């Protein structure tokens, strides 16, 4: 017959409620007595626009990293889409610094010195130190005497990517150390097994703590491309910088063959197995959620933003049972929010703003919203915390032989004050 | 219900219109000169004319210099970036103390941008991929082109993709019927889920169901972000969001702090520049808080000495409690405040006085109302004869246990007996320092 | 009314399959 | 396990009245100690402290860790206890405050609700689909109970799950769906053809009823340093173990504040708070307690406890003295519980309850000599005396421990004061801090 | 332009000299140190002649004095792409690189080279562009039309092309930018067309173009090794470059120079307190200002026969005697009321200050009795005490307000001295207790 | 202390039998394995898993070799050739190790010693993760 109800201040809220609080300014004690006796006016609606929904003020979209891109833009069968970011930041290097010091030429020698001291002064090379090479093939054991000067230069990456060896000599100084020994017992082996689950506890970790369902926290603010080398009047460092941003072999490294096109190569064109490249070796992010930075806008989120919207949720959890209607007041927008808010999570009844005598003849239906004789109706909701009393009379004029009175309220706002006078 | 913690009855400098505070408003008590002093402090700093600003907060210790400098904070907003900081914190092993500071000094200063973002999102209804003619001719990839249909809501378009965009597309495993969302600025993709067209009551990896995405596909969004130039440093200097392999590998490295060379932030300026004039950003100057400056060395002063002379660099405010203290580092400059006479001339001293008993009283009592505890006259004057007497942190945290002795006896309001029992079970330092000189055993 | 299953694309790829009675495996 | 020397503490013996028994929950004396002790864990199970640091003090061999691992067992379960020294925070690849900082973001708690579906059934038939090199992995499952079967399907993570413990059709297993556990908990169909191969001998369970799909809400609790380091890279999850967390940055703590603020706000995840002791607190640097003094008035910050048995002393990286080796603006945040020596009653009820703990039986006059010896040098001493009487008289065939045990006990085994008197009567025969020696006999 | 707020050297632009160097009493910003200007302008002179190599200078005196002020003033009227090297002296005290090769690179930096280099570019306004697709894609043909404000013309389209105008959408209307050489298109905007905006390009397309590049021999020594990618120069991590690579890059620049392809642009490096440098640094500059490709050096220091850092002993400026030996010291003086009452009105000037006469004389008197810094720093504030009363003159009370509220060195000294007993001394004795 | 029930012994035949009602579209529908294994006094035919070929042929097993199969996790190890058929006389590289004595089917009970810092410095270090 009298119920007020007081809901707290959620941290959005009191972002949003403290930026217009030190960036207005001129006088809140006084913006506090203007809204206590309705420019001035403008400050007064947008902080109870803050009060109501932060998406009254701005829609909140996704939560992505700031891309310090310049790219390929549309300024407004099929059309293609190709990747085209390139970093803001170009480094400009003359023609003479690449074509003197880094290509070779006829008046350079970049590619006697390289190939000098790298192939015929090495000391992996069987040609001229055959004695250290079949040292080293007696201590590692490998069965092949040209590992080692193939393995001296490759670069590292490529080193890694390449590894896949399997014979070994058994005569040989390579050893398995007990921790090695370990690993390849515990290389494919079940549970309930004391040698195998004493050491994969790092998988029990994760399993028991219930941890490939934690919510990202953290994302990058910028994310950006390496800086962008441009030299002017040259394709081959074009040609040069596109082969080593993305070089084929490490890019099918990090990545996947599809399906289609491994069944189509192996048994079509007689591909062997051993004769793909190497795919797979990206490592596995420790979620779904950890797979990327864009964080897209939950609309379970959209309900605890505000918290009048939270108490209000709740309490339709709490009044699904019995009939009531609802009251939005004087404030502009707020329809369409509670609009897409009921028709995407929360499917109710509704009419919003002839069919009003239609939903007075109805008993199941739920009105809910409606903006500033109606006796059908069981209860309002409403907010009493309105300047004039005459809007609450003109309002309660619409008014079954019951009312329950049920007053939305937040604290630790203009709100309190607008009550309180 | 709500956890406090220490100077949370703050709320801001509580100063007037015309430029003057009252005596108790806004949390504060006294200091009347420091707070209107901080008061112009931020109306300078509001007005984001003026760059290499330093003021000082002396005094002794328990005096309010960090309750200040909360206040400022407040004062300024969420936009306005605060960058709290202890003079220990600057000695970090990764890297030298001096781009520590200078990381520190592009943290201070904010910025805010209006960004456009290409956005390509829908359901993927079909997915072909479309093999090279020699996938193992050794360059090139395995495939040539990709084919994908997406579908928004009252929308369709098919898309023809390069193997790099598909390479992103199949590192976060969409797969047929699954809501996904490319952004064409870098190449990035987010899984939004499984369409809930289908059946939802089948799958066995938690997934979320979600409906299809309203309007048109090539959607064209505006997005406002507040960003440092700190975090644009960072990000050039470990580049990660592209789609070639060195963002690939910046990823999956460890991250370390590197020393950024002057030319990446000249550039980073340049580019800030450009899009302030584009008036699609603005600059937003913030503040800094090396409270205990004491505990920086010789050196560090040195580069700050030159740092202010930046005209980037924001408004620096420092705390000290030392009064004519050697400088650390220095082994016979004996200097106010622990601060070189050199820092001193760009420094603004603001002194900050002690308290007196009536002033400890209404504290006590603010920071009583503060942590929900009724205590009544007697209790509250004995405590600030207390105050007076030992300190006024110990007065200040003698509260919470004479709050659990009340709630031990079955009661609410703070009695004599209860604050006597607190005084026996807890020591302050003075009489604790008097039971170390009278013990042989060094208790 | 029922919604439709997720359409199950196999195509292109081996099949392990076991069932109560005996154990398959097809490859290509 | 194994015993230690705290092992006879299991609470910290004090009433709801929080008045200490003379000898309770393997703890005796130390009455104002105690109380205090009672009163700082009633404040951290109240929860809404934060920050406040409490300096335990006194001589050594008084109770000061005793008290410590007392409140640490009376804490209850699913609260943090971080119980490090005074020199783990000196590192080479962390800073004293970052180091500082990821203690204190140990030491306190998240606990987080979810929502997990159970499923439990017979397997029916399982079909994989594996890709021609087995990087792309889908398929679909037939789990089934007698009332109903339904057909699921699998991603890569559930597959890969189900390679590992291999799963027959027939094998009644448990599927927790937002953990991803797969449990077998037997066979049931005992199937006629069986493979040669397969060497498993799982028990005969029952067929599951009910309903197949069950809804549980779990809780679990995670640190807030432990989100921190899954959030600070891509293989934040392995650095949790190997401590490879080289210097998190700022922006990521800002960031799960505001987060666990928000999980807070949605009732989803709750903070609860914890105990940060820090042993032999005076280890320090000057830096350390200037970054404590600065760091204990934050939001998350748990209740500090601090030991110290030293008196006035000089405070490392300062060249002045300071009582307790700490500065005094530290002290005057820290309220000091002070502790006392102990008489000969407490002594033989200390070693009475250490010989009732460590399975040896003593004698009246044992114990009697046995006080005697711990009131004249060190309780300690005597507490070690017990294992090593104990020793001989398992050598010398007799259960229980007399004083001729006692006495060779004490006569072999040397304590501080008799080995100083006797380095000081042959100062020639050891190394002096000159350096100089006599190894010869003449 | 860029990102420039109001500093504390932001009215310099330069050095108020005439042709035959004699400094105007105020011009250019800088008021005062006649001898101090003429010295920095014949320094200035050697930069801008090329012929002079590894010299050091250094300028000494009291602090608040303007030796900063003198080397900004050099810094500004060295012109554009005439490199200039601002360290501090806490700079080169590094976790990753040792203190001489951080020198090094520091010294490095400051020299510069000089290209140039012609390329066509085809900049034009895009009618409309059409391409038709094949019948599955193996050949895609198409034509484009692009225009100028005096020009018009129909290019035809390889392969290339085609997929360099589909990566980069370009649509009609549009503003891009062609390098025909290396294939990069750049959109510089859309043109004029009501339906960000750049007006039409001129006429006389695939124009030449000359672009002169400075490029620091620290970034050829970079490139030059290896192991080292252009990366190194925006993340910072290059990890002690051997000398083997930088006696390349000498010859090869000398080489340069005689040949006739490139010019040596020599630069200023300015150290600030360069007193706190340690005796092994001041070692390696005696020894690295011999050779050829150096810069001319600066540095700045005001202490006066201290301890030299590393050693035991004094030496003057805090430099010991060979440093001092090898370098020519300029001597800054102090200043009088009329250069403070000067320098305060620029200062005003500068930060926007409507400021009264009397109140001018006020702050004029505070900054002869207290430094000059002082008064400087208390300009803007009593402007935003003058705003607080509405008013948009500074008056007297402003400042009276600013030096009651906001105190200077010699006060806080007083008034830490009197009650020492409340803050912390020496030996950490602090008594917080106010009574008894 | 463990117990391990492992199979090896020299290898006689490998046939991947094919399954009878064979699906569609796919050829090679392994119904079974049947790999006979002899040592010194014994000699046993197994029926073994249509997915352990995977492994059969991913270790390259071939007939000729000794192997090494256990009964609870399923994998091959291929020791090396048998000292018996070591057929390329001329110039060859494989392992030739002796014909393993006992029965083909030893169960065995196996100690272990290991210490506590082996155990954390094997959990510490990532264990077999095939990424980069
Ligand atoms: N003017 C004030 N009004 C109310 N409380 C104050 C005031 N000044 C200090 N305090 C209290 O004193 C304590 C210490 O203040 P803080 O500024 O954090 O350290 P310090 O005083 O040493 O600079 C804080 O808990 C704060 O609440
Ligand atoms: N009240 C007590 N209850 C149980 N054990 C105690 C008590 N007082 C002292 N002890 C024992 O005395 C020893 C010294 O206590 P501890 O705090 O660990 O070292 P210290 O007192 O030197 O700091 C401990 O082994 C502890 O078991
Ligand atoms: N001759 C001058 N002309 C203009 N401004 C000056 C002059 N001399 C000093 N200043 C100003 O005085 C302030 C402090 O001088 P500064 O150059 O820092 O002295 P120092 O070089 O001794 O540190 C600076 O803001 C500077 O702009």
């Amino acid at each position: 017959i009298e119920i007020d109800v007081l809901c707290d201040l959620t941290q959005r809220q009191a972002k949003l409620y403290q930026v217009l609080k030190s960036q207005i300014s001129t006088n809140y004690d006084a913006i506090e007595n203007a809204a206590t006796n309705d420019n001035l006016i403008n400050a007064v609606m947008q902080f109870r626009k803050v009060c109501n929904h932060p998406d009254l003020f701005e829609r909140a979209d996704v939560d992505s990293p700031f891309s310090f891109t310049t790219f390929g833009k549309t300024t407004s069968k099929f059309t293609d889409l190709i990747y085209s970011s390139r970093n803001p930041i170009k480094y400009s290097l003359p023609r003479l610094i690449y074509e003197d010091l880094i290509l070779p030429n006829y008046n350079n020698d970049v590619d006697i010195a390289n190939k000098l001291k790298n192939v015929k002064f090495n000391i992996f090379n069987p040609s001229t130190n055959y004695e250290l090479c079949l040292f080293l093939s007696k201590l590692t054991g490998e069965p092949s005497l040209n590992e080692f000067f193939r393995v001296s230069t490759t670069p590292l990456l490529k080193r890694v990517i390449e590894r896949t060896n399997g014979p070994k000599n058994t005569d040989s100084l390579s050893f398995k150390t007990i921790t090695q020994e370990l690993l390849e017992v515990t290389r494919n082996a079940p549970s309930e097994g004391v040698m195998a689950s004493l050491l994969n506890v790092e998988k029990h970790a994760y399993e028991r703590e219930y941890l490939n369902c934690i919510q990202r926290g953290y994302h990058p603010n910028v994310s950006a491309p390496p800086v962008t080398i441009e030299v002017l009047g040259s394709s081959h460092v074009t040609n040069s910088i596109n082969n080593e941003l993305f070089d084929p072999l490490i890019s099918q490294a990090l990545s996947d063959i599809p399906a289609i096109t491994q069944y189509n190569m192996h048994v079509k064109k007689g591909i062997p197995v051993e004769d793909f490249p190497k795919t797979g070796l990206f490592p596995e992010p420790l979620n779904k959620n950890f797979s990327s930075n864009i964080s897209m806008p939950s609309m379970d989120r959209f309900i605890t933003e505000s918290a009048k919207l939270r108490k209000l949720d709740e309490l339709l959890v709490k009044l699904k049972s019995e009939g009531h209607r609802v009251l939005i007041y004087f404030q502009m927008t707020k329809m369409m929010d509670l609009m897409e808010e009921y028709l995407t999570y929360r499917q109710y009844n509704h009419i919003r703003l002839d069919l009003v005598h239609d939903w007075q003849t109805n008993p199941e239906i739920f009105v809910f919203l409606l903006s500033t004789n109606l006796t059908a109706a069981d209860t309002v909701i409403f907010y009493d915390s309105d300047w004039n009393p005459t809007i609450d009379s003109q309002a309660m004029d619409r008014a079954t032989r019951q009312v329950t009175v049920y007053r939305l309220l937040v604290r630790g706002t203009i709100e309190e004050r607008m009550r309180d006078r | 219900v709500t956890r406090t913690a220490a100077h949370t009855h703050i709320k801001g400098l509580g100063l007037d219109e015309s430029g003057v505070a009252k005596r108790v408003e806004g949390g504060f008590v006294g200091q009347i000169e420091a707070r209107e002093a901080c008061g112009v402090i931020v109306d300078l700093i509001k007005a984001k004319k003026m760059s290499g600003r330093a003021i000082l907060l002396a005094g002794g210790p328990s005096t309010g210099k960090t309750a200040l400098a909360l206040a400022i904070s407040q004062e300024l907003g969420p936009k306005v970036p605060f960058c709290p900081l202890v003079g220990s914190e600057l000695y970090s092993v990764e890297v030298k103390k001096t781009e520590t500071l200078m990381e520190n000094f592009r943290r201070a200063i904010g910025l805010r941008i209006k960004e456009t973002k290409e956005v390509y999102e829908g359901e993927v209804t079909e997915l072909t991929p479309e093999d090279a003619e020699n996938p193992l001719g050794g360059y090139g990839k395995t495939i040539s082109h990709v084919i994908v249909g997406l579908k928004s809501a009252k929308g369709t378009k098919t898309l023809r993709l390069d193997p790099t965009i598909y390479e992103s597309i199949q590192r976060e495993k969409v797969s047929i019927g699954d809501v996904i969302y490319i952004e064409a600025n870098t190449g990035a993709v987010k899984r939004v889920g499984r369409s809930d067209a289908y059946a939802t009551e089948f799958d066995l990896e938690t997934e979320e169901y979600v409906p299809l995405p309203k309007g048109e596909v090539h959607k064209k969004k505006e997005i406002v972000q507040d960003v440092t130039l700190h975090d644009l440093d960072v990000a050039n200097a470990r580049p990660q969001g592209g789609q070639d392999v060195i963002s690939m590998m910046g990823q999956l490295l460890k991250p370390k702090k590197t020393e950024i060379t002057e030319k990446l932030r000249q550039e980073v300026n340049k580019v800030v520049a450009k899009y302030i004039d584009q008036g699609v950003a603005e600059l937003i100057p913030g503040v800094l808080f090396i409270d205990e400056v004491n505990m920086l060395d010789i050196e560090i002063f040195t580069y700050l000495n030159k740092a202010l002379e930046s005209n980037i660099a924001p408004v620096v405010v420092l705390a000290s409690n030392r009064g004519m203290t050697t400088v650390r580092g220095t082994e016979d400059v004996i200097s106010p405040h622990g601060v070189p006479p050199d820092l001193i001339d760009r420094l603004l001293i603001v002194r900050t006085l002690p308290y007196d008993k009536d002033e400890i009283r209404t504290i006590i009592e603010r920071r009583a109302t503060v942590e929900r505890l009724q205590v009544e006259s007697s209790a509250l004057d004995l405590l600030a004869t207390m105050g007076t007497e030992t300190s006024l942190r110990y007065a200040l945290q003698l509260l919470a246990p004479c709050g659990i002795l009340a709630q031990t006896s079955n009661r609410k309001e703070i009695v004599v007996n209860d604050v006597n029992e607190a005084k026996l079970l807890f020591l302050d330092a003075k009489r604790s320092t008097k039971i170390l000189e009278t013990s042989a055993n060094y208790l | 009314f029922v919604k439709p299953r997720r359409p199950y694309n196999s195509e292109g790829m081996t099949r392990i399959l076991r069932r109560y009675e005996e154990d398959l495996f097809c490859t290509f | 396990s194994l015993i230690a020397a705290h092992s006879h503490i299991t609470g910290l013996g004090l009433d709801e009245n929080l008045q200490p028994r003379p000898t309770s929950e393997g703890m005796v004396g130390q009455l104002q100690a105690r109380r205090a002790a009672g009163v700082i864990l009633k404040m951290v199970q109240n929860g809404t402290i934060a920050g406040r640091a409490v300096l335990v003090a006194g001589p050594p061999s008084t109770g000061k860790t005793a008290l410590a691992m007392g409140v640490s067992q009376s804490l209850g379960k699913d609260v943090p206890f971080t119980a490090i020294a005074g020199s783990e925070i000196f590192s080479l690849e962390l800073s004293k405050t970052e180091a500082l900082t990821q203690a204190f973001r140990k030491s306190i708690g998240i606990k987080i609700k979810e929502e997990t579906e159970l499923i439990e059934g017979e397997v029916v038939e399982i079909q994989i689909d594996r890709s021609i090199t087995g990087g792309h992995k889908q398929g679909k499952l037939t789990i089934k109970t007698t009332d109903m079967e339904t057909i699921y399907e699998l991603g890569n993570k559930m597959i890969d799950g189900l390679t590992k413990e291999k799963v027959l059709a027939g094998d009644v297993i448990s599927i927790d769906k937002a953990s991803g556990k797969i449990t077998k908990l037997g066979r049931s169909f005992a199937r006629s053809r069986d493979y040669d191969a397969m060497g498993a001998d799982t028990r005969f369970v029952q067929c599951p009823e009910g309903e197949l799909q069950k809804r549980k809400t779990v809780v679990h609790t995670v640190s807030l340093h432990e989100i921190d380091v899954i959030n600070s890279r891509t293989q934040g999850f392995l650095a949790l173990f190997t401590g490879d967390t080289g210097e998190i940055r700022s922006e990521v703590r800002d960031q799960i504040n505001t987060k666990v603020a928000e999980w807070k706000e949605e009732g989803k995840a709750e903070i609860v708070p914890g105990v940060l002791f820090i042993d032999e607190v005076h280890m320090l640097d000057i830096e350390c307690f200037s970054f404590i003094n600065r760091a204990l008035e934050d939001e998350f910050a748990p209740i500090v406890m601090m030991a110290t048995n030293r008196g006035v002393s000089k405070t490392r990286g300062t060249n002045y003295k300071s009582p307790h080796g700490l500065p005094l603006d530290l002290l005057d945040r820290s309220i000091i519980i002070t502790t006392k020596s102990y008489n000969e009653q407490e002594i033989k009820t200390i070693l009475s309850i250490r010989a009732q703990e460590e399975e040896v039986e003593l004698s009246s006059d044992a114990l009697d000599l046995l006080t005697k010896t711990g009131v004249e040098t060190s309780l300690r001493y005597s507490s070690n005396l017990i294992s090593v009487a104990q020793q001989i008289a398992m050598k010398r065939k007799n259960n229980t421990v007399e004083v001729e045990d006692v006495k060779r006990a004490y006569l072999l085994f040397l304590d501080s004061a008799r080995s100083v008197k006797y380095v000081q009567e042959n100062e020639s025969q050891y190394i002096d801090d000159q350096g100089n020696v006599q190894i010869s006999i003449a």
